[PDB]
């Protein structure tokens, strides 16, 4: 019939990228590592203090 | 007098949406092509199909 449309939903969207992740990823790998590393260390320099 | 005649508008549908993964109409003109059980050629553009 004679027709005026209204409106639909065209899904869902979501604020995601698949490149600034990776970076986080990596950054996360090498952080991660050296932290603990570190804190083991500290923990043997602990034990030379006194 | 005497009657006789029949004729048809084609505006177009009166719009809704189902979402049912069977629900299909045309947006303008077009028809589809339907077959009986003993195969007769029919035309519609009612979009209930199971």
């Amino acid at each position: 019939g004679w027709i005026g449309n209204g409106v639909y939903v065209s899904g869902v969207q979501r604020e995601y990228d698949a490149f600034i992740t990776n970076q986080l990823r990596g950054a996360q790998n090498q952080s991660s590592g050296l932290t603990t590393r570190y804190e083991q260390m500290s923990k043997i320099d602990n034990l030379l203090a006194d | 007098v005497k009657v006789a005649g029949i004729t048809q508008d084609f505006t177009d549908g009166t719009t809704t949406n189902t979402g049912r993964g069977l629900d299909v109409a045309i947006s303008q003109n077009g028809f589809f092509r339907l077959v009986d059980s003993n195969g007769s050629v029919f035309y519609s553009r009612n979009g209930q199909f199971k």
